[PDB]
RNA sequence: AUAGGUUUGGUCCUAGCCUUUCUAUUAGCUCUUAGUAAGAUUACACAUGCAAGCAUCCCCGUUCCAGUGAGUUCACCCUCUAAAUCACCAGAUCAAAAGGGACAAGCAUCAAGCACGCAGCAAUGCAGCUCAAAACGCUUAGCCUAGCCACACCCCCACGGGAAACAGCAGUGAUUAACCUUUAGCAAUAAACGAAAGUUUAACUAAGCUAUACUAACCCAGGGUUGGUCAAUUUCGUGCCAGCCACCGCGGUACAC
């Protein structure tokens, strides 16, 4: 019998109530999306895709979402791409369009998602809009000074000029889009992120898209489920009420999401975990199928018959996110020929007695991104020969790796 | 208040009045099974009986 | 447990299960837990009306005279219990509960009767 | 059985009886009030609501006495509450005094007198309580025999109360079962029982003080 | 135990092992309702919120309740006698410190302990005391459950130091096979406070979650097993392979997969 929970069919018309916007601000590295948000919000590497609830001088509330611009988080990228509604993209037209400035155009193509350019660093010399809209050209972003759709607005989000202008124009194209939600009924939402914190639990970082969230809510979202224990903003101030496009810290997840999983609200805790154990069941019934198959052919091959330079790597991070993503880079990997590598265990939180004792079994080394290693774990990976390495920046901890990789042999494997 | 204050005051007297009668009691219970004409005069039987 | 201070109380503790109240009298240290040791069960009380309409209350006399003399205090619920009992005046506040429900239903008649 | 003596804590017992002794706080820091916020600083603690009007607007026993030869030794010293409370002559005669020399202004301290409560004066001289507080008010020399002149009322109470129901019963039953046959009422004296009025005072001997 | 299966070519005896019974924890598969009972694996680390006030000022309480089981012959009996209650005293109740007796498990491949005794007012003198009827020593364990003992982050203690304390309630990270709500009210009982109306209380009460259990219902049953011990197999497929078994054992063209 099928238990799972399904998304609500599409909000009645009558429904239907105005709802703020969410936008994502996309690019490539150091073209000063940060920037652009701090200015925003009135207050050197992106690695957390951010969810801000942002107050406009208007009085209008808007969503953004912060994503970090380096070509490994192509998942946050992504991620965010989908779950916003619109992107405003932000180029620095000194550096041009680049290889990121496309992947997040192509995300936005994909999402069916407005797109805004924002010409970063226009202040500085050389920063030539125009070229920049060119170029936009041939990837298909006609801007509106080529007769085009799409809006450029030049700004220098260090001087803070035409901000007041990208904002209006943001503005304007979400009273356009004419953007609404169902504020009632079981709420619907997407996980943004998901870590743990040794006081607050399992939290996840979402987006509410349906309904209003509210302390005591059942929710459920991939093979997690949880009773809403603590909302909270960026600021960590509790909040009564989520409603459509705010983005909440929700607590009491019995389980840890996965990034960008959906989550909706049930009757009640059985039910949810009625609904999780009928996914686990489904995925069950997936892995034992590819198991099965493999299976056959171990056993047609045995009926037939009856007529070293390896790295083990144990991963740790802050986010689920950050996990993701270095998983992604190390399945980038292509040398195994010259040295394997094998991913012991992937997890999220500081290096865990667990994560030193899997090292010690497989000779393996802890890589913990962004997480801490007490002096406890210290003292026994010195004791049984573990070597951890805490890395904060993901571009250091691949380089790491790679000097680990060449060790075990330099390594032909470029992460690019 | 007034009231509740009087009723208070007569009610606490007649109790710590059945109190000093009850301690009374307990203290004659206790002299009694301790040192009179009954006790003695058995503990003077079990000597006498002994002899 | 050594306890500094405290007194021997007459008190009701707390048995039975949830919904069905059910109290032992017991003469116990004040400090002690409500329901933990106790010097001894005086009596017995079930606040729930039984088949007959009635609370029974079992009041071992003696020994609750006894602890009296030996000094006792008696909780106030201990001394409602026996002021109906008339082992002891109607207490104080009993009589006052009983003048504001008086007043009370005097104040609901007046206004129904208005109305 | 025998244990590992535990010297630390006979050490410590004894560093911090010491301690307590020599560093027990002063009256003028025990019984310091702030006006303004109505809290006492040393502990930092409120004092009741129903004493912020006499804290605000009362003179404190000490406080007269600072005011007084011999600091009014051998006076008549009245309370405040007392006067609103009663209408017999409330007082204390204030035989000895010993201030709170430390005080800037010698406005606490302890005091030893014979208490005239509701008219009736005690047989001998004893500490004053409620020293620290701040309702007091002294008895002029002159309007002091007005004040002090009381008739006493007439003695005739009660001296025996009915038995509760029950105890009455039992009593009669327990009595005819013995095989008594008067029908004489029991009867419950109460002369042993004086009712002392809730604001008597109490042994400031054996009342405690606030430690440090 | 009302016993059963198993040594062997076979019998008898001895003997271990396992089965049958009853609980509890965990796991797999599955699960409708209601009432009640019980509910971290860890003396490892803790975000957050609350858990002690009362009261005409002083005093009193926060030394209680609540918690955990690290440690562990401080619990029980007697002698004496503190503190506390009996409005003051009375002796009565309660119960410390002290003294006498009793007081878990295994290891003797722990057999010697090394001052562990006595007398004297003192000076000092004698050289004694415990032990194969288990001294001394190591390891393990909370116990004798109306409850009791012990601990309160560690240094046995806690002046001092290490350091910044949930073994209070809810909750969390780590850890484990083990995983309850970041509820409501002091209406009831208990405690603190007050002369009292009353105030406070994550004690407690009433709820929340969990087939862990008991009860009751259900007009929607799953789990396990079917060679023997042990209730119960039809046809196929495989063919000493896949696989199964608590013990004996089965599978080489199968009532055991
Ligand atoms: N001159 C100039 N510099 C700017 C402007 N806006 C931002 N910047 C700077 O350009 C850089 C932009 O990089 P960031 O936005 O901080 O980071 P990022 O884009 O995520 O890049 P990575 O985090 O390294 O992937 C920073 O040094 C900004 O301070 C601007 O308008 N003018
Ligand atoms: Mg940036
Ligand atoms: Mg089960
Ligand atoms: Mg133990
Ligand atoms: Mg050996
Ligand atoms: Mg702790
Ligand atoms: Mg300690
Ligand atoms: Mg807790
Ligand atoms: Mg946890
Ligand atoms: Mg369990
Ligand atoms: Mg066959």
């Amino acid at each position: 019998k099928n238990k799972d929970a399904v998304r609500r069919p599409q909000a009645d018309p009558a429904l239907l109530t105005p709802r703020s916007p969410v936008v994502t601000i996309m690019g490539h590295v150091d073209h000063g999306k940060t920037t652009l948000l701090d200015k925003f919000r009135k207050t050197g590497i992106t690695q957390h895709i951010g969810a801000f609830l942002v107050s406009l001088p208007s009085g209008e509330k808007i969503t953004f979402l912060d994503t970090p611009g380096h070509a490994a988080f192509s998942a946050m990228r992504a991620r965010g791409a989908q779950v916003t509604d619109i992107v405003v993209l932000v180029v620095a037209a000194d550096d041009g369009v680049m290889k990121q400035t496309v992947e997040s155009i192509q995300h936005a193509k994909d999402a069916q998602v407005p797109i805004i350019l924002a010409v970063n660093k226009c202040d500085k010399a050389e920063a030539d809009p125009e070229k920049v809209k060119k170029e936009l050209l041939a990837y298909d972003v006609v801007c509106e000074d080529y007769g085009g759709d799409v809006q450029a607005v030049p700004v220098s989000a260090l001087t803070g000029d035409n901000l007041m202008a990208l904002a209006e124009a943001t503005v304007a194209l979400a009273e356009m889009l004419e953007l609404k939600a169902d504020p009632n009924g079981p709420v619907e939402g997407t996980v943004i992120e998901s870590f743990t914190d040794k006081g607050r639990g399992l939290v996840t970082t979402a987006i509410i898209q349906r309904g209003t969230l509210r302390k005591g809510s059942v929710l459920v979202a991939g093979k997690c489920w949880a009773k809403v224990r603590l909302m909270f903003d960026e600021n960590g101030k509790t909040i009564d009420e989520a409603y459509p496009s705010m983005p909440v810290g929700i607590t009491g997840w019995r389980d840890l999401p996965s990034a960008g999983e959906e989550i909706l609200e049930v009757e009640s805790e059985p039910r949810a975990r009625e609904v999780v154990d009928w996914r686990k069941y489904e995925q069950e019934q997936e892995k034992g199928q590819e198991d099965l198959k493999i299976i056959e052919e171990k056993r047609k091959e045995h009926k037939e018959a009856h007529q070293s330079n390896v790295l083990s790597v144990i991963i740790k991070g802050d986010v689920d996110g950050s996990v993701e993503a270095i998983l992604n880079i190390i399945d980038t990997y292509d040398a195994s020929h010259e040295c394997e590598l094998e991913l012991v265990h992937f997890g999220v939180g500081d290096v865990s007695a667990n994560d030193v004792n899997l090292a010690e079994t497989f000779d393996g080394v802890i890589y913990g991104f962004n997480v801490n290693a007490g002096n406890v774990i210290q003292q026994s990976a010195a004791k049984k020969g573990v070597k951890i390495k805490l890395h904060k920046i993901i571009y250091r901890l691949v380089e790491d790796l790679q000097e680990e990789l060449s060790s075990r042999l330099k390594t032909s494997w470029d992460p690019g | 208040f007034f009231v509740l204050m009087e009723r208070y005051q007569h009610y606490r007297q007649t109790v710590r009045a059945l109190r000093m009668e009850f301690v009374s009691e307990v203290q004659r219970k206790v002299h009694e099974a301790r040192a009179g004409v009954l006790a003695e005069r058995k503990a003077l039987k079990d000597a006498a009986e002994h002899r | 447990k050594a306890y500094r201070g405290g007194h021997l109380t007459i008190r009701l503790a707390l048995g039975g299960c949830t919904n069905r109240p059910f109290y032992r009298i017991v003469a116990a240290h004040n400090k002690c837990p409500r329901d933990g040791r106790f010097v001894e069960q005086l009596g017995s009380y079930d606040p729930l009306p039984n088949s007959h309409g009635e609370k029974l209350v079992a009041l071992n006399l003696d020994r609750i005279r006894h602890w009296i003399g030996c000094g006792a205090h008696l909780s106030k619920p201990m001394e409602k219990l026996l002021g109906l009992a008339g082992f002891f005046p109607l207490h104080p506040m009993m009589i006052t509960n009983a003048e504001r429900l008086r007043r009370k239903r005097a104040r609901e008649v007046l206004l129904a009767s208005q109305k | 059985k025998k244990v590992r003596p535990r010297l630390i804590a006979e050490l410590a017992r004894r560093v911090r009886a010491l301690r307590e002794q020599l560093n027990r706080p002063r009256d003028s820091q025990l019984y310091a009030v702030d006006y303004e916020t109505l809290t006492r600083p040393f502990s930092g603690r409120r004092l009741p609501v129903r004493a912020w009007a006499d804290v605000r607007r009362e003179s404190r026993l000490l406080q007269l006495l600072g005011r007084l030869p011999l600091f009014g030794l051998g006076r008549l010293v009245t309370r405040k509450s007392w006067l609103w409370q009663h209408d017999e002559p409330c007082y204390w005669r204030l035989t000895r005094v010993r201030p709170d020399y430390t005080a800037q202004n010698l406005d606490h301290g302890k005091a030893w007198g014979i208490l005239t409560f509701k008219g009736k004066t005690e047989s001998e001289a004893r500490e004053i309580e409620h020293v620290m507080y701040h309702d007091w008010r002294l008895v002029p020399k002159h309007e002091e025999e007005a004040f002090t002149a009381f008739t006493p009322a007439p003695e005739d109470s009660l001296a025996s109360v009915p038995y509760p129901p029950l105890l009455r019963a039992m009593i009669i039953a327990e009595r005819q079962k013995n095989g008594d046959t008067s029908t004489e009422e029991p009867m419950l004296n109460v002369q042993r029982i004086r009712m002392e009025p809730w604001d008597y005072p109490a042994k400031q001997e054996d009342k405690g003080r606030a430690k440090g």
